């Protein structure tokens, strides 16, 4: 579903965030 | 190219020239010899101003009689023009001739 | 339903049929491929009333058209000789008694100039020919939506290899044939049972390439697998068994190429990088670097 | 009325200020504008400081639009008393020297769209009065110019100038202009020996 | 002082007052003969990657040409797509299009025609309308032709309706950077002649003027549009000359469906790269499992012709002595051909060839250049 | 610059917006980069093409264009405003967004602040309309007419550069200083009030070049003439091709993995000479009923298998149920995606990247055990 994988999408750019972080 | 008017050879600094230009210098030429004034209609387009520099110049370099050239135009920009078109003929008369030859051509305007 | 123009491409040379016969048991075969062509021929103008035949001879100094003869003879002429009998039908008797003569002439021209042996053969040329005489009628178009087919009769016998000089013109041949829609149809009459470049004709022409080893009961294999008028291509399947692979030859060592190198100038085709840095058919110099990376082995830890 | 909203959308607009600093930068941008392809469009007067001196060749070019024949002001008390002066000293009438300074103007601002065999470009005279002073163009004007084009109207004023540009956007014969429009040394040498 | 009515009746039917038209069409024929004698083998980049980029404005609602400037371009790009991937096959090409002041990709590089050919069916039925943006355009396209390889040809063919162009920046720097990577642009104009598309062809394509054409009739569109299809000779200074590793894969012949391994579908057939053994739908293409070239023979000998093309048969003398009555492959008459009453054997209709000296009528003479690309008298003789 | 491939690679935000946008990708990147572990610049260093085609479509803006010529209205009037219309003022106009700054997020909101400027006599000052008195303007907008009038002055200040000597017209005019000669008539000056003061048609020429000079130098960006701009290139030599030409060996090596005398060769077509003349027994071509029996079996057996080659030939159905159908159509496309960049990494050539090659291999094996 969009929403879900979207809220996929966004915990991957938080994964991402937290590993320049 | 170089080729030859009566007695008097003209460098052009072009390998191609227009009828219009050849038939001008013609009559440039032959009003000089004759020693009068001449009202002269050229075409716009064709090469009015290096078809006056090449023939006066050669006429002036050859015969030797040494006739400075006094080119009045409108316009200081036309100055300019001509001034450039003369850097242009007296470069390929460098070339052509393997050396500069002792010559002075100056354009004149105002302290401004 | 639709006329067609059934053009037979038929490589008469005395060294390949020679050959043949010295391998088979039977002597004069090219007198058996002959009278099934005729029947062939005689079979395709009674399929219907309006279609035409042409037939060129690929022999071993040129061509030579067999039906219709030439123009120049037609003026000329008619000495009507009776190799084939005048109680058969007219409109099959002309065409054949034409070919009949034709074949007469050119063997006896060749017997004439037997002594010059030549290692060109003109196939290609022959079907070059055949194809803008499929032009010349379609242009003319004195009959309505004609449609054409080749039909290219050839024999190897075992003896006269794969020619790397033909791969040019027989594949411009194939160019012209699917622009044209023009179907091209190979029998191979010989032992080496592989004919590439024909067979790519025939696969990429939608054709029928068909490969035989005896001469008797050729009129059988042109009456059921070359029969195909081009009215019911897409409704007959072709028994051309024994897929081509649509590969081609090495310029410097000659052996079917596997994933290779073509110059990028002139594309010819390379299983190894030539020596001396320089392309061999296009003489190009090529850049180390670009080399040194085809050069490169793959990588992989220790 | 409107009319600039539309020319806006097709070319760049400059015209000639008085101030001459002003109007170099105008001419500067006119020619920037030509050369990248925006399309430009120059209004300038044809008495003025642009109508001397500047050439428009090629792109600069492409069209001279005359708006009207530019004549002085007739009742200026200095242009009366030369015209007087002309008329008992050369002989030289009111009307016929007031057409000759006024064409000769238009002659001079036509005359700067060439520069060069290879350059083309469309000049248009838009007045009544130009239809009558054929003869008063300079002669290779006047050679251009058609006897069915001195009453021209503007739609078909436009239609000929797109089929002039569709023309002569095409690319020219060499062998058509191999030596009767412009000569090399050996056409030059065969055209002397003809001539002697 | 009169009206317009009062005059003399114009009298049309007696303003038009009423054999030699066979040697004023043979002196046309003889100026395009002559036209056409400049035959080179000029070496021609075979291996392309066109950009064909359309304006798609305002000016192409313009009726000047049926039904109007839009539709046929796109039908005329549709045709130009057919003709381009049959005599081009391993090239590849994009499609871009001008329209509201942006460029707009419509279709990736690739080799397939059939993705091009539906992305112009469905901008055909779009409105044209905007400013045309040459800098944008040709930004996207130098975008595209970034990562196509060195020994790939980079070409931009742009279909240029309106005639003047909306930059955002200097374009006169993207021509620079066009010509630092090495792409040549050639513009297809409509109206007129545009100076910034006639200075970035010549720099794109080395001080040649030629590559900017301006239409005149449909059939002088249709002309420009199938002379875009021919491989453009490159330039003495390119040393572009590298091996292209590439295979020829196998046709698989199955009767149960595998999935591809290009579009992940499931297909009865394909092609088996001989490297890594992954099947591909149609050729030519590279490889998406190990970036390999997959062409076949027929697609690297479509370009033979345009690598060494056929010399142009010779017209024959009149007087010369012939040596046929019919043609050589096609043995059609050669008639009297008497143009006029003394005429004789004027303009006979054989095209000797310069190899052979073998006779050809004028449809075989056609043939053997446009269709064909060999010479069957060239190869009937026995070398 | 920022095309670049590390750029578009290191470009977290614009790959996740193209990610956003497409579709498709959704069944790609899903269980190949979470749910499989393969780096994201390993995804996108194959879809750099579509990157970059993803970040042309939104990089590129329309060129500069009087935007508020083209505003017209169409008693009630409406007109469309855009956001790129709006934007489009934003560049060409900046006293119009100095006029934005300060008053949108402070005092009044944008339609009633747009209404005040279409009302206002600065509109109409920058769309080069004359200014009469009689008008209202507004009482906000027209404040702003003196800091757009100094803006001019700022933007002629950088606009005013000397020029060549080919366009010079202020050297043209000064090159005689001293010149005193008649006055030219009112028709050669501009147009004058009843008081002699200027009645602003030269102040709207002024605006449209400076509106021109501006639109050019907009294109002035980071996104020795004399003589070639003097000389005749009519007159030059016409242009010479340089263009390669190719010479072709054809003596290519013959493909790689009994001859015949003139005598017998003269005796074998002697005998079909003979053959021939005698009689053409056309009747001979009928087989004898056991090679037409062996030669139909042949034929048709060659028919049998194209037939059943190409009985079959939008991808077509399946016996599998959809969810299986799609699972393997998932499976195979990490597995393609896995196999492509284990050989992109395979041929690259490269010792440093080994490793990479070695954890390919084992996604490889780990890919062969979930098949
Ligand atoms: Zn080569
Ligand atoms: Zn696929
Ligand atoms: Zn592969
Ligand atoms: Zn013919
Ligand atoms: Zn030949």
């Amino acid at each position: 579903e969009e929403r879900e994988n979207e809220k996929t999408l966004n915990d991957y750019y938080a994964a991402l965030a937290k590993k320049q972080a | 190219m170089k080729f030859y008017i009566d007695d008097l050879p003209v460098l052009f600094p072009y390998p191609k020239i227009y009828p219009e230009q050849y038939n001008y210098m013609c009559d440039i030429k032959k009003t000089l010899d004759v020693g009068g004034n001449s009202i002269l209609e050229m075409p716009s387009g064709t090469g009015k101003t290096v078809s006056l520099l090449s023939l006066t110049i050669a006429y002036q370099m050859h015969y030797p009689e040494h006739r400075k050239i006094i080119y009045c135009s409108r316009t200081m920009s036309e100055i300019e023009k001509a001034l450039v078109e003369l850097e242009n003929l007296m470069d390929y008369r460098t070339k052509e001739l393997g050396y500069q030859e002792d010559f002075r051509g100056l354009g004149l305007t105002s302290r401004k | 339903e639709s006329p067609s123009l059934l053009t037979v491409i038929i490589e008469i040379a005395p060294k390949l049929w020679t050959t043949f016969d010295e391998e088979g048991n039977e002597k004069g075969s090219i007198i058996k491929v002959l009278e099934a062509l005729i029947v062939f021929l005689n079979a395709h103008l009674a399929f219907n009333s309006a279609n035409k035949v042409a037939v060129i001879a690929a022999y071993s100094q040129g061509i030579k058209y067999l039906y219709p003869e030439s123009t120049s003879a037609l003026k000329a002429s008619r000495s009507d000789l009776k190799i084939i009998n005048s109680d058969m039908y007219r409109r099959f008797r002309n065409v054949d008694e034409t070919l009949v003569e034709e074949i007469y002439k050119l063997f006896e021209l060749e017997k004439k100039q037997i002594e010059q042996n030549s290692q060109r053969s003109t196939l290609a040329g022959a079907m070059s020919a055949g194809l803008t005489y499929v032009n010349r009628i379609s242009k003319e178009s004195v009959t309505t939506s004609l449609k054409s087919r080749l039909l290219v009769l050839t024999c190897g016998s075992g003896s006269s290899k794969d020619e790397i000089f033909q791969y040019i013109p027989i594949m411009n041949c194939i160019f012209s044939a699917t622009k044209m829609k023009c179907p091209i149809d190979v029998v191979k009459i010989g032992g080496s049972k592989e004919s590439t470049f024909l067979q790519q004709t025939t696969d990429a022409t939608n054709g029928v390439y068909l490969h035989v080893e005896s001469t008797e009961g050729l009129i059988q294999y042109l009456a059921t697998a070359m029969f195909i008028d081009p009215s019911l291509r897409p409704i007959i399947v072709k028994p051309n068994h024994g897929s081509v692979d649509f590969r081609t030859s090495c310029y410097l060592t000659g052996r079917v190429v596997a994933v290779g190198f073509i110059c990028s100038v002139c594309l010819c085709v390379l299983s190894i990088i030539p020596p001396g840095n320089k392309c061999p058919a296009c003489d190009s110099q090529f850049d180390e670097h670009v080399i040194a990376k085809l050069k490169r082995k793959p990588v992989v830890p220790r | 009325m409107g009319i600039l909203d539309e020319v806006w959308k097709h070319k760049l607009i400059l015209v000639e200020t008085p101030d001459a600093q002003e109007t170099s930068l105008a001419l500067e941008t006119y020619r920037k504008a030509c050369s990248n392809g925006r399309g430009a469009i120059l209004l300038s007067v044809a008495r003025g400081k642009v109508s001397e001196g500047i050439d428009f060749d090629h792109q600069y070019g492409r069209t001279v639009l005359m708006i009207g024949i530019p004549f002085q002001y007739t009742e200026s008390r200095i242009l009366k008393a030369r015209l007087e002066f002309m008329r008992e000293n050369y002989r030289i009438r009111e009307n016929d020297f007031l057409s000759f300074d006024a064409m000769r103007h238009a002659a001079q601002c036509l005359g700067r769209v060439l520069r060069g065999k290879d350059d083309y470009g469309v000049m248009v005279l838009a007045d009544r009065r130009f239809s009558r002073k054929r003869s008063q163009l300079p002669k290779w004007i006047a050679q251009g110019l058609s006897d069915a084009d001195l009453n021209l109207s503007t739609d078909m004023a436009i239609s000929n100038t797109k089929q002039f540009l569709r023309t002569m956007a095409q690319p020219t014969d060499p062998k058509d202009q191999e030596g009767v429009s412009v000569w090399s040394y050996e056409d030059l040498i065969k055209h002397q020996n003809s001539r002697k | 002082g009169g009206y317009a009515w009062e005059d003399e009746i114009k009298r049309s039917w007696d303003l038009v007052k009423v054999m030699a038209s066979l040697v004023a069409s043979i002196v046309e024929a003889r100026k395009k003969r002559t036209a056409k004698k400049n035959i080179t083998p000029y070496q021609r980049g075979i291996i392309r990657s066109l950009i064909l980029t359309l304006d798609c404005s305002e000016a192409m609602l313009e009726k000047d040409l049926r039904p109007n400037r839009h539709a046929m371009i796109i039908q005329y790009a549709i045709d130009f797509v057919h003709e381009f991937f049959d005599q081009n096959p391993i090239s590849q090409m994009g499609i871009i299009i001008m329209r509201n002041g942006l460029a707009q990709l419509v279709s990736q590089v690739s080799g397939n025609p059939q993705d091009h050919i539906d992305a112009l069916k469905s901008i055909r039925k779009q409105e044209p309308k905007g400013n045309p943006s040459l800098q944008n355009a040709l930004e996207m396209a130098r975008g595209l032709l970034l990562p196509v390889p060195a020994h790939c040809t980079r070409e931009v063919l742009i279909v240029f309706g309106s005639l003047s162009t909306t930059d955002p920046g200097d374009i006169h720097q993207t021509i620079d950077s066009l010509v630092s990577e090495k792409i040549r642009v050639k513009v297809l104009g409509l109206s007129a002649q545009v100076a910034i598309c006639k200075e970035l062809c010549k720099a794109t394509n080395y001080g040649d003027e030629s590559f900017y054409k301006i239409l005149l009739d449909e059939t002088h569109l249709k002309e420009l549009f199938n002379e875009a299809v021919t491989p453009l000779p490159v330039n003495k200074i390119n040393k572009g000359f590298t091996l292209v590793k590439m295979g020829f894969p196998t046709r698989i012949f199955e009767d149960t469906p595998t999935f591809c391994s290009c579009h992940s579908k499931l297909v009865y057939g394909g092609y088996f790269c001989p490297n890594c053994h992954s099947k591909v739908c149609s050729l030519p293409t590279v490889c998406p499992c190990c970036d390999l070239m997959l062409i076949l023979s027929t697609h690297l000998a479509r370009s033979y012709h345009h690598l060494m093309p056929l010399k142009t048969f010779a017209e024959v003398p009149t007087t010369e002595k012939f040596r046929s009555e019919d043609c050589f492959s096609c043995q059609s008459r050669f008639p009297i051909l008497k143009n006029h009453k003394n005429g004789k054997l004027l303009t006979s209709s054989r095209y000797r060839c310069e190899d052979c000296k073998q006779e050809f009528c004028v449809d075989c003479d056609v043939f053997i250049h446009e269709i064909l690309h060999n010479c069957p008298g060239c190869e009937s003789k026995p070398v | 610059d920022s095309l670049s491939k590390e750029k578009l690679l290191t470009n977290l935000k614009l790959q996740q917006s193209l990610l956003k946008g497409n579709k498709v990708l959704m069944k790609v990147f899903q269980e190949t980069v979470i749910n499989a572990g393969l780096p994201p610049s390993e995804f996108w260093s194959t879809r750099i093409p579509l990157l970059r085609a993803f970040a042309l479509s939104t990089s590129q803006k329309v060129g500069p264009y009087n935007v508020l010529s083209t505003i017209k209205p169409v008693n009630k009037v409406n007109v469309n405003l855009s956001r790129e219309k709006i934007l489009n003022i934003f560049e060409n106009y900046p006293i119009v967004k100095k006029a934005y700054t300060d008053n949108v997020p402070k005092n009044f909101k944008e339609p009633e602040f747009w209404a005040r400027f279409f009302s206002s006599k600065l509109f109409r000052k920058l769309r080069g309309e004359k200014i009469m008195q009689n008008d209202r303007g507004d009482v906000i907008i027209d404040r702003y007419l003196t800091l757009d009038q100094e803006f001019d002055r700022k933007d002629d200040d950088m606009l005013l550069h000397p020029v060549k000597k080919i366009i010079d017209l202020d050297g043209n005019i000064q090159d005689d200083p001293v010149v005193r000669g008649n006055r030219p008539d009112f028709t050669m000056q501009p147009g004058v009030d009843i008081n002699g003061n200027s009645d602003g048609t030269v102040d709207i020429l002024k605006g449209m070049n400076r509106l021109s000079e501006k639109m050019i130098m907009a294109l002035k960006n980071e996104y020795n003439d004399e003589r070639n701009e003097l000389k005749i290139d009519d007159l030059n030599e016409s242009y010479k091709t340089n263009y390669a030409i190719i010479h072709l060996k054809r003596n290519a090596h013959e493909k790689t993995t009994l001859k015949v005398s003139n005598q017998q060769m003269l005796q074998q077509l002697s005998l079909v000479m003979d053959n021939l003349i005698n009689k053409l027994d056309l009747n001979q071509v009928v087989p004898n009923n056991e090679v037409s029996n062996k030669i139909n079996k042949r034929v048709i057996t060659a028919i049998k298998i194209n037939a059943k080659q190409a009985k079959h030939n939008l991808e077509v159905k399946s016996t599998l149920p959809i969810d299986l159908l799609e699972s393997c159509r998932m499976l195979h496309t990490t597995c393609c995606e896995f196999l492509k960049h284990f050989y992109i990494h395979f041929q690259s050539g490269e010792q440093k990247q080994a490793s990479t090659v070695k954890k390919l291999y084992n996604h490889l094996k780990d890919c062969i055990e979930k098949l």
